[PDB]
């Protein structure tokens, strides 16, 4: 699902991507 | 020559670029966060791409170096991480639909609003325009409409998406060998292949259940008392052995009953710790409230932060001028630069959320001694419970005294103690049985253990039995009220709110035996112990190097999660609990509804 994450959230999936 | 010299050129090559491409991504990102426009959706979305691009290659041309021929373990671990992840063995054409059902499911829920049977053109969103009511609102009609619209008019139009989003997310799981995607979310905490510190997906079934079983007489009692005051401000609309209503929980979905503090106070008549008034009189900033976060990290001997988190990060909201996104968020961006984004306000709760932020930060910068593939939190439950152990000592009248928004002569008594771990219960003990509940029910239907044409019925019986909490409305499948929470219909695992939760507590006992604590665990502080922020650093340090259950076990001396140091903290509330409930019903029908 991931590999490296770059903020501790969870953002919504319009703008994250 | 040899296939483990090619893996270690492979490696040293993507770490190269990547280390440059996360950056530039993670940089964008940053920029639209701070400042909302077209060319930085732009850049973000570009930069995405470009990563997206490169780790999908990669990945592909990682299945040449078989981990069997591969004898050194950092390159191993960081070849399986590739692997396994840059890989959506889901064919391009349904790869493209999933992709938009996420979308549009992220975009109603953002978007949608229920506008007033009444009102001619007012229309609420969630936020802030429901959640103010679901929060703040005392009228039972009102937040029960609140509750309604919001299921019964942006959840029905995420019940034919969210259907589909189940049948594409299981194929792709099952094209990778999982049973199904509750499967593959369960892998999250999957160790296989390290002798004695295992952990088969499987098991965290049988350990959150088993744990959660060891919860109920709490939340029982929680429950009951509760039950008992919401019956004085809701009079003739609660069943004193019924479920609570759904719509009276303090909150959209009943996630936390933190909003239920005032109603439910054991002893009102006694002072709120709560600081933000000193804050003021005090003249507090942004800038002093993560100073202090600061000098909280240097007193167990973790570093200060860098310089250019004091010159990148927005600690505060930058105006009309500019669009940020006011969601608290830790960064880590790579290459040194580590930055928070907060639109800081002069209040208790900011000053707890800053220590819960810059947590992620001292974890980010730890493991950044580790090699890129590696730098990550053990476990989707560990930088949560880093957070929020920062904020469990930063909260103690012992800390809010050493920094003087206290005064040296507050009077902590029985009182105190109880109203405090009252209030710590509402919000952590709270969101337990919803949690278990709802990745319970997500778990079922992905499985399929759970028919299309009972969803909603699985979910209120469910609802009944494990929360105890009844829908005021009767509902069919024409709604789909899990995905009327964020997470549901944004795509992300929930039961890293229950682990984080055993884990935070099993951190704290630990943390506050290596500062040698005396009294009661919740009035513990670990400010001025290097042994506590040694113990810490040194499983932070590790960032996903090592198994979560050697990491875990590094802090607490144990392998799993556990949840005799979460009970050991609210055990004078639950002696409290019973002594108060023993004139009031405890327990619920599953039957009753206010529908009834
Ligand atoms: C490993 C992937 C990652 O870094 N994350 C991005 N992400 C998504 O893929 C959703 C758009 C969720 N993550 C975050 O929200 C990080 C801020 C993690
Ligand atoms: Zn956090």
């Amino acid at each position: 699902a991931c590999v490296r994450s770059h903020c501790s959230s969870l953002l919504p999936r319009i703008h994250c991507a | 020559s040899t296939i483990e010299e090619q893996a270690k050129t492979f490696l040293d090559k993507f770490n190269h670029e990547a280390e440059d491409l996360f950056y530039q991504s993670s940089l964008a990102s940053w920029n639209y966060n701070t400042n909302i426009t077209e060319e930085n959706v732009q850049n973000m979305n570009n930069a995405g791409d470009k990563w997206s691009a490169f780790l999908k290659e990669q990945s592909t041309l990682a299945q040449m170096y078989p981990l069997q021929e591969i004898q050194n373990l950092t390159v191993k671990l960081q070849l399986q991480a590739l692997q396994q992840n840059g890989s959506s063995v889901l064919s391009e054409d349904k790869s493209k639909r999933l992709n938009t059902i996420l979308n549009t499911m992220s975009t109603i829920y953002s978007t949608g609003k229920v506008c007033n049977p009444d009102n001619p053109q007012e229309c609420l969103l969630l936020e802030p325009g429901l959640n103010e009511i679901m929060a703040n609102s005392l009228d039972y009609n009102e937040r029960l409409w609140a509750w309604e619209s919001w299921r019964s008019e942006v959840g029905k139009q995420l019940r034919p998406l969210y259907e589909e989003y189940v049948v594409l997310k299981n194929e792709m799981a099952r094209a990778n060998h999982y049973e199904d995607y509750g499967d593959y979310w369960r892998g999250d905490y999957e160790v296989n292949g390290v002798d004695g510190y295992d952990y088969s997906r499987g098991q965290l079934i049988e350990d959150v259940e088993h744990t959660f079983e060891e919860i109920k007489p709490l939340y029982e009692h929680l429950h009951a008392y509760v039950r008992a005051k919401l019956m004085n401000a809701y009079p003739s609309y609660i069943s004193p052995i019924g479920c609570l209503p759904a719509h009276l929980l303090g909150d959209m979905w009943g996630r936390f009953w933190t909003n239920l503090y005032s109603l439910t106070v054991p002893f009102g008549q006694k002072p709120n710790i709560d600081v933000t008034d000193a804050m003021v009189d005090q003249a507090w900033d942004a800038q002093r409230i993560f100073k202090e976060a600061e000098k909280f990290f240097v007193s167990v001997g973790l570093p200060n932060m860098t310089q250019g988190f004091w010159e990148n990060s927005m600690l505060t909201d930058p105006g009309n001028v500019q669009k940020a996104v006011c969601h608290p968020t830790a960064w880590d961006l790579g290459k040194g630069d580590f930055r928070i984004l907060m639109c800081t306000k002069v209040t208790m709760d900011d000053f707890l959320t800053a220590h819960h932020e810059m947590g992620h930060i001292q974890y980010d910068m730890a493991y950044a001694a580790q090699p890129f593939l590696l730098r990550n939190g053990a476990n989707e439950g560990f930088h949560e419970a880093v957070g929020e152990i920062m904020s469990l000592s930063a909260a103690t009248p012992k800390h809010l005294k050493s920094i003087g928004l206290l005064s040296p002569d507050f009077q902590e008594d029985n009182e105190t103690e109880i109203n405090f771990l009252l209030k710590q219960a509402l919000t952590i003990v709270g969101t337990l049985p919803f949690t278990y509940m709802l990745e319970k029910w997500r778990w079922m239907v992905f499985k399929g253990e759970i028919p299309k044409d009972q969803w909603m019925k699985k979910w209120w019986e469910m609802k009944r039995e494990i929360v105890g909490v009844v829908e005021p409305v009767p509902h069919d499948e024409t709604y789909c009220d899990p995905a009327s929470l964020f997470h549901v219909s944004n795509d992300y695992s929930f039961i890293r709110y229950y682990t984080r939760t055993l884990y935070q507590f099993q951190f704290q006992e630990a943390l506050c035996q290596a500062a040698k604590h005396e009294g009661p665990l919740h009035k513990c502080d670990i400010s001025n112990s290097t042994e506590a922020g040694q113990k810490l650093f040194n499983m932070l340090r590790l960032g996903k190097s090592e198994p979560w259950t050697l990491a875990l076990e590094n802090v607490v001396g144990a392998k799993n999660m556990n949840v005799r140091p979460l009970l050991n903290y609210f055990e004078p509330l639950f002696t409290w609990l019973k002594d108060q409930n023993k004139n009031s019903f405890v327990g619920w029908s599953t039957d009753w509804s206010p529908y009834a």
